């Protein structure tokens, strides 16, 4: 959904740095602050939260 | 004029200058070679050296 829009292209350079492969990933790094956002669904991060 | 009658005026020949709020100027797309569609193609005619 961010490579169709070609208006959004330059936040999908950025983010070529940081795709992890499981979210639980990205999970256990921003709990540590490795990260600093997360583009994610809705009611799976309302439950983490 | 792809035969002899055949007149047409419509080509426009259209420089500009290189300013960041108005007329960003990039690389071409290496992953593509083709400039993604929100923008437009640009030639520039640069030397060599000295
Ligand atoms: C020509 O080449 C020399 C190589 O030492 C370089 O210092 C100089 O900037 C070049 N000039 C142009 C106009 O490219
Ligand atoms: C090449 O020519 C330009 C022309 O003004 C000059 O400014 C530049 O210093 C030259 N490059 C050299 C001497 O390396």
């Amino acid at each position: 959904y961010f490579r169709r829009q070609v208006e959004l292209s330059t936040m999908y350079r950025h983010m070529e740095k940081h795709n992890y492969e499981s979210a639980a990933e990205a999970i256990q790094a921003v709990r540590d602050n490795k990260l600093h956002a997360f583009i994610w669904d809705s009611a799976v991060l309302e439950f983490e939260a | 004029s792809f035969s002899d009658c055949e007149p047409d005026d419509n080509h426009l020949s259209i420089v500009t200058l290189e300013e960041a709020p108005f007329v960003i100027v990039e690389d071409i797309d290496p992953l593509t070679e083709t400039c993604v569609r929100n923008t437009v193609p640009c030639r520039k005619f640069v030397k060599i050296n000295n």
